[PDB]
């Protein structure tokens, strides 16, 4: 329901592939979990445990992704 | 009939994402912070996905125009074609 | 021998591969050992994969290959890492790894 | 409508190599697009090699060169080795 | 002979700032830019050429393409740009 | 001249050309290289005119690529653009963060 | 020289063109300035104000 | 040889970064990855001389090895 949001914002009346919803959501969780990763690593970094927005602001900024 | 639902939830889904990549301790503001990336990259993703619907003469995304639009962002992925 | 592919001693289609190279539009003639050297590269890297998938699954104790064990293996070779850095494999997981820092005293 | 795939060819390397074991639909399609990938990946390599050396056919050497490219050291010296064996079994027979 | 879009690069900066000038170096930039350019989305109408089984690169490979690599507004010019260019071109 | 019919400045026939001999498909459209053009001289036309501006702001006629990398890395589309492009002689914005600054 | 010594290890008897080894080092200090800047706000993240050589390595396996 | 970026070249760099102090160590880790990163580029540009039939590295060889290395550089070439 999500993603159909999303679309709808972007080209009006749209059928989507049930194939092509799990290959979002498939693509969208390894790069979720691959960026707890990064912001892990960012937060041991600074003496800490807790994640925190910081962290993956961190992550972002590093990746170019602005 | 009372209704009134809302969409783009994903509460417990942050913590068990978070999970099977290794946080223990996690944030209060972290969720939202979360949501918001994930709202950009569905942005860039479904862009270009719907634009070759678009080029295709098509009102049905189909799942090859995700991969290459995963493709495009660098996002190559196995297992749809 | 009739098939270009038994000539080669390979057993991925060189026909197709050469079908498939000169339908693509990469250049406008196509040399005679190409197609029999990219299907060699083809087959030597999913001997590579399907090996150390079947390792993974005999680790599993499965008998048929998972897209996880198809995950633990190329993630497990350095190589095979570094080629496929930028892919995302369905249903594939990510690799048991727990910081230092995070474990219990 | 036929729908190909380098599937057949997959599993008989597969039994080749581990004849006691299987492959899932998934990760059958999983293989299939890595085949593409890896074939998408030299094919444009060499591609661009013609167009810079001002020529309009990709030899064996464009393969060569481009697979020394992509692989990391020990995948490109095994490529070029397993590729080379098989150009001089086939321009033999 | 090396062939590049120097004179037209001149010509359109003397549209937009008729009493400025430019450096070789910053010359070759340019052309470099121009090809880079041309190359993406040459590159990317072929894709999408081959992806929907045609043999020819007509305007909608090119004005696809360009929604794909511009940002949205440099995008939503390009395209007016062009499809004004082209009319006046079928025009005549 | 087809650039001539379409008002543009680039050289369409170039375009066409250059279409032809680089191997991206079996046949190439008529209108595509008007448009490919055209897109072509917008992007120079925006880059010369914050190019220019620079150029005016540092006194100086002449645009060296520092002009470039100036005009490039303020717009923030064109810097998305060429995100993964390093501008020979450009250098980098004057940055210099909170925490370092003397307090 | 540093060029030369490194493309030495790769083939012997090569030649340099002077555009090429400018290239080389407009790209490496490229580089170099942009990993000294992902490597400053890496330190800064850690409350601090010296970068060191495990800000560095941070940023650098971020990158990939 | 690859002591000859040391000093105020290393410091040089990091001012036009905005770093502001800079440990001992940073001299020595940061040759490491600029060793690294000139021999990825320099063995991509290799190959290309390779294939071409060449003794002379040109270039255009810089240029398309930094294509390929995801580290795009204008004005040394088309």
């Amino acid at each position: 329901r999500l993603v159909r949001e999303i679309a709808q914002d972007f080209k009006t009346d749209l059928r989507f592939q049930s194939s092509a919803v799990m290959a979002l959501q498939e693509a969208s969780e390894a790069y979720l979990v691959a960026l707890f990763e990064d912001t892990n690593l960012c937060a041991i970094h600074a003496k800490r445990v807790t994640i925190m927005p910081k962290d993956i602001q961190l992550a972002r900024r590093i990746r170019g992704e602005r | 009939v009372l209704r009134d639902n809302i969409q783009g939830i994903t509460k417990p889904a942050i913590r068990r994402l978070a999970r099977r990549g290794g946080v223990k301790r996690i944030s209060g503001l972290i969720y939202e912070e979360t949501r918001g990336v994930l709202k950009v990259f569905l942005e860039n993703v479904i862009r270009d996905a719907v634009t070759y619907t678009e080029h295709a003469k098509r009102k049905t995304v189909t799942a090859m125009d995700v991969v290459y639009a995963l493709k495009r962002q660098g996002r190559t992925l196995y297992g749809f074609g | 021998a009739k098939t270009r592919s038994s000539r080669a001693g390979l057993q991925f289609p060189v026909g197709r591969v050469h079908r498939l190279l000169r339908k693509g539009n990469y250049a406008e003639r196509v040399g005679a050992g190409a197609p029999v050297y990219l299907a060699a590269v083809l087959e030597y890297l999913t001997a590579e994969i399907l090996e150390l998938a079947g390792n993974a699954a005999r680790d599993n104790k499965k008998t048929r290959i998972i897209p996880r064990h198809l995950q633990l293996a190329v993630r497990n070779d350095e190589e095979l890492n570094k080629l496929l850095g930028r892919v995302t494999i369905a249903q594939g997981g990510v690799l048991p790894n727990i910081q230092s820092v995070l474990l219990p005293k | 409508t036929r729908k190909e795939s380098y599937a057949i060819y997959v599993y008989k390397v597969l039994k080749q190599v581990h004849p006691d074991t299987g492959i899932s639909s998934k990760a059958m399609s999983i293989m299939n697009s890595f085949v593409n990938d890896v074939f998408e990946r030299i094919a444009g390599e060499a591609s661009r090699l013609a167009h810079y050396n001002k020529r309009s056919t990709i030899t064996s050497r464009e393969i060569q060169t481009a697979v020394r490219l992509l692989l990391p050291g020990e995948l490109a010296k095994h490529a070029v080795s397993e590729g080379t064996k098989a150009v001089t079994k086939y321009t033999s027979a």
